[PDB]
């Protein structure tokens, strides 16, 4: 019901808003049953298309937001779904610096134990959000641990201190964004997805590496990617020449019960 | 459209002027 | 936690021509440069190609060496402070040419082929870039005063003058300033060629210096005391 | 008393008995986000997402009096001093708010700083030119002083939620609205002496 | 705290969105100052826009204008 | 056959063999498939000599075996759309295996490397583990993609995923760790085993098919003898140690709290304390462009 | 004193003009340029664009005209790249003009050595290393590797000791001509670098270090 509410249901209704309870207690939804984590994320499109027709308001919308993105998030079949719908969300010109960075944080905490298709999704998405705040960028990067050759003795020594001292300030169960000190940590998280084993997911990852020249990325041409397109996509390539061998020789291809390939397994 | 294509973008872009020693062409 | 710069793209130093003379800069004076043309076709005097010619005007063989000129703007042309664009080069012929040579060109590093620049110059009073955009060499109007920065410190380069060190010359200076540095290509001579518009001559080492390793020293002090790197 | 709306990337004065555009300043290439007037009215300062404060003569659309590049981040707030005419005040996403002087463009007279957060929010107190009052979306309103050093805030006021606007009521009070509420400090006492959260939304102006 | 509200390709021509509608479409070529007015009038644009601020929908009425004048009686000096 | 048809003695015997060289790929992991538990020493015998024989067919044609190895990898993926750990087998295991050994797996893109990666990556994630042969079979995909990044030593999100279930699963919650989605909690092994007698840690794929507390523990050794090396290896050069390991390391704390006895998690701790006292976790620095001219 | 290669004890700062095209061809034997000659070359089968002699003629002349050579506390090597290792003698005096550098580049190569009436050019047997001081400094220029200030590279390093750079004098190519002898690599100027400019630098800052003026 929740997933055609939006298109299927509320045009048809005279009074559309007779669904706001409805909607606010399935965006509110807290129960036992792990099946059931997933209706708030699906409610928030049919909710939000009331706010934008009557001008209703939901109260603490963002810190709500905020707590439903989570590890369960990334692996839904519905996170394109969520994702077009927090763009909007955070396309706001009233949104506070530290309340983007929290979101961009959290993500890319997210993103060390995600697929590779969330992945997909988050790296551009990150991109936007940094790139229409400029503020951000310190995340990313922060000039004063940087090391300069003409710098004083007395400089080496004042940033070999500031190296000796540092902590992560970055809060993880805090569930204001506003309060999570994000902004004053740094995105260590996306320098390893540069490292990721597929190439593109790693080339994507370099971006960050690279600059900003590109205004905006199309989020709809990385939203809807899944483990069976990807397959597709690199099974459709023709074999121009032959793929490289190993030199390497080993003797059993798994472990007993001279060399082993696979040592801990056992026919 | 695909990943694919975006990829070669950000690897074209690494590559991507008279440099060092570099004469100025021959005609 | 001073907020950071917005665009942090690589942005290309702006070309530091003589209409912007505001703007903070080292200015390479090659004075008497001896670069002459003469139809034999017009070719640049060198003092071995054409030693009867020369002698048959009259002009000693001598200082007839465009070689030294071609050497000081490879070394300043190439020169780091010119790729950060903070450096503009100034040609005065031994006749009274005036050249502005802008931070742009490349030279050719062959000196042949940088003789037919120098007739085409001289005769074309002026010289395009391949794509057609820009004037790269171009004579301009003596004196040297008016295409100078506004407020700008001027030396030559005196072997008897007091040995100082460029850095620290530099460093003590204002900013708004820019320093004009007077290089004799010359092989021999006085060095009174500037002394009606400088104010003052100082020597760089106590060695004596050819013109494309002095100049070359003098910029890296810049380099170093601009933090140009 | 023609009033000026700050709508896209232009800026028209209505005249107040016609209730109607008088004046049109098209001249910004981005979005214009203000049209404070001066104390005498004659001149009219406005920020862009660009970062550039362009200082116009009110209504005289076509000339252009002084032109500032206050910051390459966007500049939402810009606010004549009400005591004195030749500062003029420009807050930015830099989260620095420069005082400008219109005698000297190429440097700022005062950068104060300490904001870890966007400031579009400033405020001059009545009777007090020397203090200045900012407040930025960390939830907190720092007060400057600038006959001091400045760069740091003398003290600084809690909101707890994301400050839309500061306007100093009077000399000694100043209202804070911010989030769903908005709440009246004292400067002597430093305390909210009262506040009310009537509004269901976020009040903003 | 939740409120949602450069450059541009036409008839094979970039044209900056920093420009007036009318006198940014002035640049395609064969497209004058008067032709372009008449362009935007016909295709029901505030003239007062920005060309970023043009919506698709708007573009598509602008380039049927264009590429279809007389369908639309464009007066034949125009053309 | 190969002897018969060696390509000196007519033309067209190229072909034969390399189509032959497909054919004995396909063998080799049919046999696996068959039940072997009666003979395993027979089979072990056979099953090796033939992955030899592949490898000298694979070395002339390596173009005929990519193309069947390929194939392969679409059939999978077919069956799993239907099947999803029905499909998976003894004989998928194997072939994966053995494209290690004929394959260049230390290459960022590789034809035959890179689809199988994806595909371990997607049974690492989408099988639901609520089995201890499915756990075992996890257990074996883990050590093989392991040994796909011994060298390259790439980083595989779904390597972090696998371990943090496994590990809750065995623990079965805690009400510590919500964020952790698992998916049987009828797993959990038992407070009376003692953790101290020697099991073997290797996994028998026959005892697959087959497959309590015993074989419950076994495979649980293994895999955090899996997740040591990719602490050591992979995780510690990588640059997010301290977030990576983080929910690992609240989970091995676990283990040693409710058992004391047992030894292994002990040793990763103090060996995982070791690593982030000396790595140090300075902010990092990426745009530092070099200044244009 | 004049600094030779027989003495290992003096600090000296060594550099080494790694990949010279240098090379004498008789249609009389000529030095070969990029320009000059390019049919012969295509007939020799050489790429014209590795055949400029006028880079390490350039080099050459900041190298001994720097201060620190009236000093005394500087030898040249030249390694060119057909294999020939010549040593450079600090009292040398080579033409400023380019034609008169030819004509004695094809004299040294065949006759292996120039006198005057101790030897100004020598060609010496390679490999270089056994000519270097014993207790020595080898590093080359990489655009690639991390910028150093060389006042502060030669201030830290040891007194005893003497530093070599390895400068290519070539138009193009890849940074690893010296690996095999050097121990590491540095950067000097984040700008690209020519080989005249960036020796021209080094010299200038070991002035600055050992205080030559």
């Amino acid at each position: 019901i929740l997933l055609i509410l939006h298109k299927r249901i509320i045009p048809h209704f005279h009074t559309p808003t007779k669904l706001m309870d409805f909607l606010t207690d399935s965006y509110n939804l807290q129960s036992s049953n792990k099946n059931a984590g997933v209706v708030p994320i699906l409610a928030l499109n049919g909710l939000f298309e009331l706010m934008k027709r009557f001008n209703l308001e939901y109260p603490n919308f963002y810190m709500k937001l905020y707590q439903i993105i989570n590890p369960d998030l990334m692996h839904v079949k519905y996170r394109a779904r969520f994702f077009r719908l927090m763009d909007v969300f955070l396309s706001s010109t009233h949104l506070s610096a530290h309340l983007v960075a929290s979101f961009i944080k959290k993500l890319a905490r997210l993103t060390l134990e995600s697929p590779p298709s969330a992945i997909v999704t988050v790296i551009p998405f990150i991109y936007n959000l940094i790139r229409k705040h400029p503020n951000c960028m310190i995340m990313l990067h922060n000039p004063a641990f940087i090391s300069n050759p003409f710098q004083t003795p007395d400089q080496v020594a004042n940033l070999k201190t500031l190296k000796e001292n540092y902590v992560d300030p970055f809060d993880v169960h805090e569930s204001d964004p506003e309060l999570t000190h994000a902004l004053d940590s740094s995105l260590w998280e996306l320098a390893s997805l540069m490292e990721h084993y597929h190439p593109n997911v790693a080339t994507l990852a370099k971006i960050f590496a690279q600059p900003f020249k590109k205004l905006s990325y199309n989020m709809e041409d990385f939203l809807d990617w899944n483990y069976d397109s990807l397959l597709n996509a690199e099974s459709s390539r023709k074999l121009k020449t032959l793929p490289t061998l190993e030199f390497e020789a080993f003797t059993n291809v798994f472990d007993n019960e001279g060399n082993v390939y696979l040592p801990g397994v056992a026919w | 459209r695909t990943l694919r294509f975006y990829t070669s973008k950000i690897d074209q872009q690494e590559n991507k002027r008279f440099k060092g020693d570099d004469d100025i062409p021959y005609k | 936690q001073k907020a950071l710069p917005a665009s942090l793209v690589p942005q290309a130093p702006p070309v530091l021509t003589s209409k912007d003379k505001i703007t903070k800069r080292m200015i390479v004076v090659l004075a008497m440069a001896s670069l002459e043309t003469h139809k034999i076709k017009y070719v640049l005097l060198n003092c071995d190609d054409h030693q009867g010619l020369l002698k048959k005007m009259g002009r000693d063989i001598s200082e007839a060496r465009p070689d030294i000129t071609h050497q000081c703007l490879l070394t300043l042309l190439d020169s780091p402070i010119n790729k950060a664009g903070k450096l503009q080069v100034y040609i005065q012929t031994s006749r009274g040419i005036l050249i502005e040579v802008n931070p742009t060109v490349r030279i050719p590093r062959t000196f042949k082929r940088f003789s037919g620049l120098m007739v085409q110059l001289l005769h074309k009073l002026s010289i395009r870039s391949v794509n057609s955009e820009e004037k790269l060499l171009k004579v301009i109007k003596n004196p040297i005063t008016d295409h100078l920065p506004t407020k700008c410190r001027k030396v030559t380069l005196s072997f008897d003058a007091p040995v100082i060190r460029v850095q620290d010359y530099i460093e003590k200076l204002d900013d708004d300033e820019s320093i004009c540095v007077f290089v004799g290509a010359m092989a021999r001579g006085k060095d009174n060629f500037a002394d009606e518009y400088v104010d003052e001559k100082v020597g760089l080492s106590n060695y004596p210096l050819s013109a494309s390793v002095a100049c070359s020293k003098f910029c890296h002090g810049a380099e170093d005391a601009w933090n140009i790197l | 008393h023609d009033f000026a709306v700050t709508s896209s990337t232009r800026v028209q004065i209505f005249s107040s008995r016609t209730r109607q555009v008088i004046k049109t300043f098209s001249r910004f290439k981005d979005v214009v986000y203000s049209a404070s007037f001066r104390s005498d009215g004659k001149l009219l300062c406005a920020g862009d997402a660009t970062g550039l404060v362009s200082v116009y003569d009110s209504y005289n659309p076509r000339t252009i009096l002084l032109s500032i590049n206050a910051s390459t981040h966007p500049t939402h707030v810009t606010k004549f001093h009400t005591q004195d005419n030749k500062i003029l005040a420009t807050a930015s996403d830099d989260r620095v708010t420069r005082l400008w002087d219109i005698s000297n463009a190429y440097e700022p007279q005062l950068e104060l700083t300490g904001a870890t957060d966007y400031v579009r929010t400033l405020s001059f107190i009545p009777a007090a030119p020397h203090l200045v009052a900012t407040g930025s979306y960390d939830g907190l309103i720092r007060l400057y002083d600038t006959r001091s050093s400045g760069s740091t805030p003398i003290y600084s006021l809690n909101h707890d939620q994301p400050v839309e606007n500061v306007i100093a009521v009077s000399p000694t009070q100043i209202v804070s609205c911010g989030g769903n509420n908005f709440k009246v400090w004292d400067l002597t006492s430093n305390k909210k002496l009262y506040e009310r959260g009537n509004f269901n939304k976020a009040v903003t102006c | 705290s939740l409120v949602v509200q450069h450059i541009l390709r036409l008839l094979n021509t970039n044209v900056d969105g920093n420009i007036k509608i009318v006198y940014a479409l002035t640049t395609i070529k064969g497209v004058g100052r008067r032709y372009s007015n008449l362009v935007c009038k016909k295709a029901d644009v505030d003239l007062h826009k920005r060309a970023g601020e043009l919506t698709q929908e708007e573009l598509e009425r602008i380039v049927q204008i264009m590429q279809n004048p007389t369908h639309y009686k464009i007066p034949a000096w125009f053309l | 056959i190969i002897k018969a048809y060696q390509p000196k003695l007519a033309e067209g015997n190229k072909e034969k063999l390399g189509k032959f060289t497909a054919v004995l790929l396909r063998h080799i992991i049919f046999l696996s498939n068959q039940n072997y538990l009666k003979n395993v020493q027979s089979f072990k015998r056979t099953q090796n000599a033939l992955i030899s024989i592949l490898k000298s067919l694979s070395e002339k044609y390596n173009r005929e075996l990519s193309e069947e190895c390929r194939d392969y990898i679409n059939e999978m993926q077919a069956r799993y759309k239907k099947n999803h750990f029905d499909a998976l087998s003894n004989g998928d295991l194997v072939f994966f295996s053995i494209i290690g050994i004929l394959f260049s797996t230390s290459d960022q893109y590789h034809l035959v490397i890179t689809p199988a990666l994806i595909l371990m990556s997607q049974f690492l994630e989408q099988i639901k583990f609520n089995s201890l042969k499915r756990i075992a079979f996890g257990a074996v995909l883990v050590r093989i993609v392991s040994q796909y990044q011994r060298i390259s030593k790439r980083y595989i999100p779904e390597v972090v995923y696998f371990f943090q279930k496994i590990l809750l699963t065995f623990i079965v919650k805690p009400l510590d760790f919500e964020n952790i989605r698992l998916d049987s909690y009828e797993l959990g092994l038992p407070l009376d085993v003692d953790f101290t007698k020697k099991r073997s840690t290797i996994i028998p794929l026959h005892t697959l098919s087959t497959m309590p507390v015993d074989q419950c523990v076994s495979v649980l050794l293994n895999v955090m003898e899996s997740l040591d090396a990719t602490i050591s290896t992979v995780w510690k050069s990588l640059p997010a140690f301290n977030e990576i390991i983080l929910p690992i390391q609240q989970l091995l704390s676990a283990y040693t709290s409710k058992y004391s006895d047992f030894e292994k998690p002990r040793n990763i701790l103090n060996k995982v304390e070791k690593l982030t006292k000396f790595t140090e976790h300075i902010p990092l620095a990426l745009q530092n462009h070099k200044p244009v001219s």
